[PDB]
């Protein structure tokens, strides 16, 4: 079966999972592989795993939004999707190498090109902070619902606690350069790894891949609780509320974070097979037996 | 595109130590993570699902760390002592982590009655939870839910006190914990019943949800009072079955849950629940005049020549063609004369 | 009022009748008789050539031979006569104002259809007439319309298995292996017993000897042993010049042909083998049915305790796991002729005869468009 | 197991007459289609998709009654006149009605630039029409939507007050109306413009509904106003990306690339 039967409510899911049967991810071969970096390699996977799997939960909105990963092997490089390709098409070959400018160093396996203005708020949280390495932007359907609202994120989740401080960025929307490049640089200062755009969307930053993965995760989540719970009573009608300092101190060779529910993740995308081709702390499920 | 994962293969690993009634309890608690997958309630482990194994010795199933509810098999899950030390390990190769274990034992050290525990974090469920209002008799459900107890949640359960004040507002007969900003417990003497109340009060949350979302304001919904009438719910589960005897005795969820474990069974996950009740498809009977019934319920040598038959007749012949006169054969008797 | 006429026609048996009726109204043998002696008595009665129920009265003085032989007619103006006989003598009806409906074997040449036709459209000027297969009829007579059916006539032996009302032509076996050949084997064995039958007459005797004094044993081996040590499976047949003849051993001999052809030296396997083997060609699916719905038909079939030899040897080949259930009604004589009255009684099937006028554009293979 | 049903199947027919691009742009309208059955929007046969063939002699292609978005084809369109009589009736043996036909035939004697037009009935466009507030300018793609209409509707078009009062709701320079109780209609130039302009709102029609029903007042949602935002072709990347999935997928459409892409 190429293509597997479709859900009353579910095709395009259906269709994602036949894109990955027919195309796979793990482009790079022995032989393809010639003049390429290492990091570059293992870095390029877990990209376009990331975007194969955010289609798949529903945070893809044609190709207006980007998610970019930064690698620091040399002075100045940025990993980012080429422009006019959706997200369940993406292989790891495909992806395309620029500059922080946003001048294409490499035109990659595909031929078309890449959008500026995409990458420019991209850009200006990478210039923004040196340690971010990562940085997702989704939009999802509830996201843009409590974005747009007054009061903001409230403390009604363990979810939301989990995100501390969080920044946000008034949607102005005019877009001219420089000047919106340094309103988004010092509206997010240090620390405060997840931002809220007032109506275009919802962003996070981290310093790996599964740890932006993990925060954008908990964000979603935290945002589902608040539109149910805020829904019923918005106002008088006293939602429980918890101290963010006084429940974070009660909440309190290990396990990386983020990279469980990552790994996870990944023995999905492999039982399915998508042949995603990312390196496993524990290949296997049991154990060693013969 | 291989989701089928059996979920009994105690047999086939036979490299563990099971106790008296594990082959029964590991497929059990499961089945039970199993149908929380396929319901999408929940999809990566918390520790939302625990078992009380025996009543003497106090051992408890729960699911190892970092292992999805897909990936649930009853070999994999590992069983721990009331103070969280691992007694026995799974088949699995994993960091061991009991740190969400010590809530469910907050559940094991007040009530003897309860053996499973489930926790919910849905959306639904923590809507209710965190909502300021509990779940609203206003629904069907929401009536078969029955009685509950609400507590504030703070993230720990690890000192003295915040554990004797659990068990202290929990009571002696509640079925249901609402964790507010966390989400709802359900606790079973059965897993059968448990599950059942599990699915009840998603059901009602949803309900709740969906229902103050439409309407500003709770006396715009007319809701109905559990208490004025008072109950009992008897006459439910009226049964004409032909092959066991007409009877109303039925547990809370066992109707319930077989069906879905054979639904489970039908496509190739290999279960070890035993059924109450036998089913048989067979073929309908006829009653037409048309049908008929049935009536019932070496002689020759294996090495020889045909050349030496050929050379016995030619040496006959050769005799006849010669006219060589020879008397007969003579009696032994007529020999003696002579 | 015009009725459809039902004739089913075998090796040694005619029947006839109205349709819609519950009984036929002629049952007649196939058989045709020529004087053998010389005969001097000048002013009676007397004829070329005999035929049908008048002619086996006369076995002395005449010569029987039959015109069918394992399906297949070997001299067609004695069928000619046959039909002749059935039209004016036994029934009296004019065989150009009703339409009639012909039988016939499944597995058989090209040429035996389209001379049927051409001699039923011109010498009888019949309206119409139609040609079934009689397994397919004998099912109907049972009223399912799916299991496997074993029609055993005095011709040939045959089983089609039909599902749903189609007979799958693949899964058609035919094994040449009737009464006829039955009855010669019982005259062979008869032979050793000191009672000698040569003419065919006596061969007639011989059969009906079958008819009255032979069944079917449930063991083989063990019957043998019974019959060797005691005298208890022994009866006595009359014959007509006054003669008792004690037939013994040989009356479970005879029909054990019909289960191991070795005795008559034929290649081909057992009757149940046979069954068996159809069974098999069909698909899986449907092979439960084939096991739960099996009738018998033919005159072959009426021995004694044949029905549960039949279900011991199929179930001893099928799986343990099947269900074997043998359906033999009393009737399996004359079923053949009974579906036949069912199927010209149908409303849907006046538009199934053959028209007159369309064989005149057509021709002698217009059945084979039709049927 | 039935497989997936090919979109372009005209080849096998070759009976049907064809007037100039109709080869191409009869296809186009099945990829709306089949769109619609990959989103959820629609999956039961009504008046959705109604494309102008010719700016002359009006003729003009709707899908057959009773026929469900998944199994629609190239070769199984109808093409219809103003009037709703039967031109050229397509390879599907279905009877046929043209009843729902005449609000877009009112739509299409108002505008002579108006070519494709879509018509929805999903429950957060329904809600937002039956909503005396209409579209808010509170999310970012109800600003990318762009200006509209409301329109009374009593579910008939087949007086001439109607009409007249149609033209005169609409205005000489609208591309969105929206039908009270009934839902949206999205107007375009091209099948790009009209299915980008129905897909953003859409998205901003749930963006709305949600927040609004999440704070349970209007004045609780901020209010962006339009002072702030007041080759060349608007929508034909995203529609040319999921050619390409369909494309690579298995389905045989039959859209030129604009470009050699790989
Ligand atoms: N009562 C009976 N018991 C045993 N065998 C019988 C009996 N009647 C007929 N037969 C056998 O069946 C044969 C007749 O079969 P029949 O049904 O006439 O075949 P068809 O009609 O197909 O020619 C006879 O040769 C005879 O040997």
């Amino acid at each position: 079966p190429n293509v597997y039967p479709a859900a009353p409510q579910g095709g395009m899911a259906a269709l994602n999972m036949s894109l990955g049967m027919v195309t796979p991810v793990n482009d790079l071969r022995g032989s393809d592989s010639i003049a390429y970096d290492k990091g570059e390699k293992l870095l390029r996977c877990k990209l376009a795993a990331l975007y194969r799997l955010a289609d798949l939960f529903g945070w893809s909105h044609l190709i207006y939004n980007h998610i970019t990963t930064r690698v620091s092997s040399e002075q100045e490089h940025f990993l980012i999707v080429p422009f006019g390709l959706l997200y369940s098409e993406v292989t790891a070959s495909s992806l395309v190498k620029i500059n922080l400018q946003g001048d294409v160093v490499d035109r990659g396996s595909t031929n078309l090109g890449v959008n500026q203005a995409g990458f420019t708020l991209h850009s200006a949280v990478y210039a923004a902070r040196p340690d971010v390495k990562c940085v997702v932007h989704i939009h999802t359907p509830a996201g843009a619902a409590v974005s747009a609202m007054k009061c903001g994120l409230l403390p009604i989740s363990p979810e939301a606690l989990s995100l501390g401080e969080v920044a946000y960025h008034d949607y102005h929307g005019i877009l001219v350069d420089e000047e919106e490049k340094v309103l988004i640089q010092k509206n997010l200062g240090p620390k405060s790894k997840v931002l809220i755009l007032r109506n275009h969307g919802l962003v996070s930053v981290g310093e790996s891949v599964e740890e932006a993965f993990y925060y954008i995760h908990n964000l979603v989540v935290a945002c589902e609780i608040q539109v149910r719970t805020l829904a019923s009573a918005g106002g008088p009608d006293n939602l429980v509320l918890l101290d963010p300092g006084k429940y974070k101190a009660k909440s309190r060779p290990a396990w990386q974070i983020g990279e469980q529910e990552f790994e996870a993740l990944m023995r999905m995308l492999d039982n399915l097979g998508y042949r995603t081709g990312y390196p496993y702390r524990y290949p296997a499920l049991r154990e060693k037996s013969k | 595109f291989s989701m089928m994962t059996p979920i009994n293969d105690l047999h086939t690993a036979d490299s563990l130590n099971l106790a008296k009634g594990e082959r029964l309890m590991r497929c059990k608690i499961s089945s039970v993570y199993r149908l929380l997958d396929l319901y999408g309630w929940a999809q990566l482990s918390d520790t939302y699902v625990t078992l009380r194994v025996s009543k003497e010795q106090d051992h408890f199933l729960i699911s190892p760390k970092g292992v999805s509810c897909s990936e649930v098999t009853a070999s994999s899950l590992i069983k721990v002592n009331i103070l969280g030390e691992v007694v026995e390990k799974g088949s699995s190769c994993f960091p061991v982590d009991t740190t969400g274990f010590c809530l469910h034992s907050a559940i094991y050290a007040a009530r003897p009655d309860v053996r499973c525990i489930i926790h919910l974090h849905t959306p639904a469920t923590a809507a209710v939870s965190a909502m300021k209002w509990g779940l609203l008799p206003v629904s069907h459900n929401a009536l078969l839910v029955g009685d509950m107890a609400y507590f504030d949640f703070n993230g720990e359960m690890e000192q003295e006190a915040d554990r004797i004040n659990l068990q202290k507002c929990l009571g002696p007969t509640c079925k249901i914990l609402v964790l507010r900003n966390h989400g709802v417990v359900a606790l079973g003497d059965t897993v059968e019943e448990a599950f059942y109340k599990v699915f009840h009060l998603q059901a009602a949350c949803e309900i709740q949800v969906s229902a103050l979302s439409s309407a500003g304001g709770v006396e715009n919904l007319i809701l109905l009072e559990q208490e004025k009438h008072r109950p009992h719910e008897v006459g439910s589960v009226q049964w004409a079955g032909s092959t066991f005897g007409p009877m109303q005795k039925s547990r809370l969820g066992e109707h319930e849950f077989e069906a879905l474990m054979r639904m489970l069974d039908n496509l190739g996950y290999r279960t070890g629940y035993p059924y109450r009740y036998p089913l048989v498809q067979e073929k309908t009977k006829h009653k037409s005049e048309v049908e008929i019934p049935a009536t019932v319920t070496q002689f020759v040598p294996l090495y020889t020549d045909p050349q030496e038959v050929l050379d016995m007749r030619n040496k006959i012949r050769e005799q006849n063609r010669q006219d060589v006169k020879s008397a007969g054969p003579q009696s032994q008797l007529l020999a003696s004369v002579i | 009022d015009i009725a459809a006429l039902v004739v089913d026609n075998g090796s040694g048996m005619c029947k006839a009748g109205f349709a819609g009726d519950d009984a036929p109204r002629a049952v007649f043998p196939s058989i045709v008789g020529r004087p053998r002696h010389q005969g001097v008595m000048v002013g009676m009665g007397q004829k070329d050539s005999y035929v049908g129920d008048e002619a086996q009265s006369k076995r002395g003085i005449l010569t029987l031979k039959y015109p069918i032989e394992h399906g297949i007619v070997t001299n067609w103006d004695d069928m000619e006569k046959i039909w002749h006989h059935t039209f004016y003598n036994e029934l009296r009806v004019a065989p150009e104002e009703h339409p009639v409906l012909l039988t016939e074997a499944p597995l058989n040449p090209k040429a035996n259809r389209e001379k049927m036709t051409q001699i039923m459209f011109e010498t009888f000027n019949t309206p119409a007439m139609y040609v079934a297969i009689q397994a397919v009829l004998s099912l109907y007579a049972s009223g399912r319309t799916t299991g496997i059916v074993m029609d055993s006539g005095d011709g040939v032996t045959h089983t089609v298995p039909i599902y749903e009302g189609y007979a799958l032509p693949h899964a058609i076996l035919r094994l040449d292996l009737a009464g006829r050949d039955l009855t010669d084997y019982l005259m062979k064995i008869l032979t050793e017993r000191g009672y000698s039958f040569t003419t065919t007459a006596e061969r007639e005797i011989v059969r009906d000897i079958k008819e009255k004094l032979c069944y079917v044993a449930l063991d083989f081996e063990q019957e043998m042993a019974t019959a060797a040590s005691s005298s208890s499976l022994e009866k006595s047949y009359e014959l007509p010049d006054g003669q008792v003849i004690t037939i013994g051993n040989e009356r479970f001999r005879c029909p054990e042909a019909l289960f191991q052809p070795s005795f008559l030296g034929m290649e081909s396997c057992g009757i149940h083998e046979t069954t068996f083997n159809s069974i098999m060609k069909c698909d899986v699916d449907i092979r439960k049915d084939l096991y739960a719905n099996t009738v018998l038909s033919g005159g072959t079939t009426m021995y004694p305790g044949i029905a549960d030899r039949m279900q011991k040897e199929i179930t001893a080949l099928a799986p343990s796991t099947m269900k074997i259930k043998i359906i033999a009604p009393p009737e399996r004589k004359y079923s053949v002729w009974i579906g036949g009255s069912i199927l010209a009684s149908l409303s849907t099937f006046q538009q199934m005869w053959i028209s007159k006028q369309e064989y005149d554009e057509s021709g002698p293979s217009i059945v084979h468009r039709k049927c």
